[PDB]
DNA sequence: TACAAAATTCCATGACA
DNA sequence: ATTGTCATGGAATTTTGTA
DNA sequence: TACAAAATTCCATGACA
DNA sequence: ATTGTCATGGAATTTTGTA
């Protein structure tokens, strides 16, 4: 077939609820299918509404052909369904309770959860201001395959913040 | 005085013989082609030139033309020009008749995130309680980020940029010397992240020119999207951002987005040309394109331009000249010449100032 | 549609043979050097071009470059340009890339008092309760009268000019369309005296340029006289008036006063050259000089200029553009061409307007 | 000697008091010795003070080498005396009661007085607004010698308001 | 080894407080 | 101690489809 | 049928809200 | 139905005092 590329598919999910920081409670996690590049968006609820506001931000930069997600209320709603049709994004759903997504993504998706709990504890209340640092760390971290940071795969150059 | 000898027929340096030099009313007169003029004793002549000049603070020719009426001596102008150099008034008020040298066309940053250029637009009509836009442009790709703010403030600039640097961290940020970016709070925010701050010379937007030129394109497209409608720009910003980042520069044959990512996203009319290459093949093809980009050269010098020499008498233009007050500062000296277009000067008086020639005139005389 | 024939190997105007034209997914595709592109049916193509354009309201090359990605048909640009002509938005917002023609250098008035040029300077710092200066310049001689006023008003203009015309009455007064001179009260004052009023085109100070250029020289000399001191200009005006009226134009080798009177008054450095001529001899020598005066010619056209042709699609610049709103009015037509630099147009919509090219752009396409 | 010229000599005198117009009472009359060109300045008193203010106006246009006048208090004062020295004007005085001035000037000076009384009566209160019209008429009026208007002699061209 | 006309490239002009 | 930029649309130059 | 250097003329640059 | 102007100071060109 045609070899895989950035923006081909975006995997999204909600982490939460978390201890309140700046009155936020949830993190919407967007990983790019091919590169493993990650975006993190703090939200006040795992709602279609907050999803749209968040994804509006991301889609000012780039628009994926496909979004994959679990059948959570937020993504199954008809409003989200319409939002995506407007922007010409095809929506893709895992079947209930059997969350199929990429080998590479599962791992990255695991790392986030560990890395969140890790630096969450000790300052469980101030994780909002840390999200930039986290995102930066994740995206500039060498994958065992490729020996490339997601950053490198997306931009084809080196970041000025290595790990 | 020394004019004594001359009436007696003896020669003097200058004072050409063939004209008869006579005496009338205890003054030394001379018959000349132009007519019969008076010759003042050396010691009176500065006093004369000054009186003439001080009538309307006139230049070389205008001054001489008054004096010509009544007097003659050798090398009249040499003396006039000696005065024009010492008239503190004329020097700080008259404008220049010398254009500055040809502009410079600094090289494209090599990599994306090598250098960000920032600026604030505004104030605008209020939408949703916001008044200004923070525009961030990547020097290499031309890729642009937009952020609505309520004030062009350090605090809001930091808020915005924290979001942006979530994606990546730049080596250098270039800005104008606007209050928001010069503040100590910002300077530290930037040092905290190992980002070098760099500022353009005072009152020279052309230096922040890469952002400024994006401002044009922003305001233009917003204008176009708002014909008819009430000016509700807040919700438009995203669209503009996208639209502009995916617009081909006719010279490069590439959208900024392309130069940043090497592939088009799920945009309208997304170019497919590289659909067959692995990411890797594609990624290095991109790395090639970036280096082979069109780059302008500096233009020919205008026929009456000047360049700054070390130790030159040079004057800085006034900040915000008051009504009826001089458009230039007193003379100051060129300390170092950073480039043929940027100078360090010992000013008023005296601190080292880094300045653009466009804000300078060479002291004349 | 008409594309049917082509898949079957038969020729069509445009659509060059040698490329294989095939079918995929019910679309008519074509293999080309650039790659394999889709060919839309005639009826879809306007809809396509518009969609592409409306992304960022891009020009010819920028628009085509998007379309090139996905599609091909014959004479692509011809279609694109057809759209750029119909985008009401782009036409009224984009700036011109065509400079206006070379300026004109109208002839010197023949006699003093043939034509006065007037203008108001201000507001200034308050001296003695006055805020503005009325500057009157004789077109022929350049001789200048100054009058302090409290407001740039019809009433005060009349007061001032009544004094001036005590000396002589001019044939014509040229002014900008400032409220003070356009008023009906003034118009009558002027008709009462058999003086023709004449106005420069809207928002073109260059037309009142003979006065404007005297304003420069006024403000400059006042500035110079006020360095150090508090801005007390009221009592200085007379001095300035005199000083400036007795200043040699280096090009003419004559002070305005000289051109007005043919002799220097009891001024500093008063020229004596004609001391031997009767008034009469002198008076006709003056009458000679006036005609033999240096007169400039128009400059070469800039390489990309335009001239106004009768019945041309032409647009007027907005008065005081609001924030984020179009810098140009809708298209309008050239009615008559008064000179290669002044035009009458049927505007919005529609009144005859007399306008300077400098406030016009040719509608492109 | 050297033939006579404009600005060579200015003859000045006060006419007044007159019926009040716009709160003015006197007219300062300045005739140019050679051309016969006339200036008229309304004043509130025949005082050095008002003379100076008036002549400041005229001397923004041109400065005479000489001013001639009667020995009226206004011109004999030391303030006027200083005013003139400042501007480099030599002052000239007729002897008391024997007012010697030019043949041409006496006549012009007579015309003014007639022309004032003439159009003064009938509107004795509104002669201020008329001063421009008067000045204009006087200066554009053919002298029997020269067949030239003072206007013509000063400017060496024709006015656009003949009489 | 050549044409007319399309397709491309050139580049002055203007505007970003 | 730092430094102009580049969309735009006619003109001008090059490439193209056919001999 | 001539020189160096003064004296003149040329003219781009900038600014008049 | 109206329209650019011109001081300024280096450069460039012409004239000048002497052979
Ligand atoms: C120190 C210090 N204090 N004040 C300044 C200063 O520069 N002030 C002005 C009002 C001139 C300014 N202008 C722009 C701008 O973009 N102007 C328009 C433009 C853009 C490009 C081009 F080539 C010409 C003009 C800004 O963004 C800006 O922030 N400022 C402050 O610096
Ligand atoms: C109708 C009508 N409504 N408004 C106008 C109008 O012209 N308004 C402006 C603000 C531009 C203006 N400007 C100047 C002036 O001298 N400007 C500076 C300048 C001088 C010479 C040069 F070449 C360029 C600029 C005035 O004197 C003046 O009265 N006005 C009104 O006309
Ligand atoms: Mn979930
Ligand atoms: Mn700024
Ligand atoms: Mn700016
Ligand atoms: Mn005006
Ligand atoms: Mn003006
Ligand atoms: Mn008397
Ligand atoms: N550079
Ligand atoms: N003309
Ligand atoms: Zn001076
Ligand atoms: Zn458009």
């Amino acid at each position: 077939d045609r070899p895989q590329k950035p923006f081909d598919k975006f995997f999204i999910d909600y982490i939460g609820p978390l201890p309140p920081s700046q009155g936020y409670l949830y993190v919407l996690v967007v990983v790019d299918g091919m590169t493993g590049f990650t975006w993190l968006y703090p939200t006040k609820a795992p709602s279609t509404s907050a999803t749209v506001k968040s994804l509006n931000v991301l889609t000012s930069i780039a628009i994926p052909k496909v979004i994959h997600s679990d059948q959570g209320a937020a993504f199954t709603s008809s409003t989200f369904a319409e939002w995506a049709k407007e922007r010409g994004i095809h929506l893709e759903f895992s079947t209930p309770y059997h969350p199929q997504s990429s080998g590479k993504v599962e791992r990255k998706n695991s790392d986030i959860k560990r890395l969140l709990t890790k630096l969450l504890v000790g300052r469980p209340t101030k994780w909002y201001d840390l999200l930039p640092v986290v995102q930066l760390a994740l995206n500039n971290t060498y994958s065992p395959v490729l020996k490339y940071t997601p950053h490198q795969l997306l931009f084809g150059i080196d970041s000025n913040t290595p790990f | 005085a020394e004019l004594d000898q001359l009436l007696q027929g003896h020669y003097i340096k200058g004072y050409p013989k063939q004209y008869t030099y006579f005496l009338e009313d205890g003054k030394v007169k001379v018959s000349r082609p132009e007519g019969v003029k008076i010759i003042p004793p050396q010691s009176d002549r500065q006093k004369i030139v000054l009186q003439a000049h001080n009538l309307a603070h006139t230049g070389r020719e205008a001054t001489l033309l008054k004096i010509a009426n009544l007097y003659w001596w050798p090398n009249m102008r040499k003396d006039v020009v000696k005065q024009l150099g010492r008239c503190q008034q004329c020097l700080i008020t008259n404008a220049s008749n010398k254009a500055s040298g040809p502009i410079l066309r600094p090289d494209r940053p090599q990599k994306p995130f090598d250098k960000f250029f920032i600026d604030y637009i505004g104030p605008l009509p209020p939408s949703q309680g916001y008044l200004y836009v923070l525009v961030v442009v990547d020097g290499m790709t031309g890729f642009t980020w937009l952020y609505p703010t309520k004030a062009p403030s350090t605090s809001a600039t930091v808020k915005s940029l924290n979001v942006l640097t979530s994606i990546a961290i730049p080596k250098v940020i270039h800005s104008d010397q606007g209050a928001a970016f010069t503040s100590s709070t910002f300077a530290e925010w930037a040092k905290e992240r190992g980002i070098h701050l760099e500022f353009s010379t005072p009152y020279h937007p052309q230096s922040s020119g890469k952002v400024e030129r994006k401002n044009s394109d922003i305001k233009r497209l917003l204008t176009k999207l708002l014909v008819g409608r009430p000016t509700k720009w807040y919700d438009l910003l995203p669209v503009v951002q996208l639209a502009l980042n995916n617009t081909y520069s006719p010279v490069l044959k590439y959208t900024p987005h392309q130069l940043l990512f090497g592939i088009d996203s799920n945009t309208p009319f997304a170019n497919q040309d590289t659909l067959d290459l692995t990411r890797e093949e594609e990624l290095s093809l991109l790395q090639e394109i970036r280096t082979s980009l069109y780059h302008p050269s500096t233009p020919p010098a205008s026929s009456r331009s000047w360049s700054p020499v070390v130790g030159q008498l040079v004057q800085e233009r006034v900040a915000r000249p008051a009504s009826l007050r001089p458009r230039w500062h007193k003379p100051s000296t060129v300390l170092k010449v950073l480039n043929p277009r940027t100078v360090v000067i010992l000013d008023h008086l005296g601190n080292n100032r880094t300045v653009s020639i466009d804000n300078l005139k060479p002291t004349s005389h």
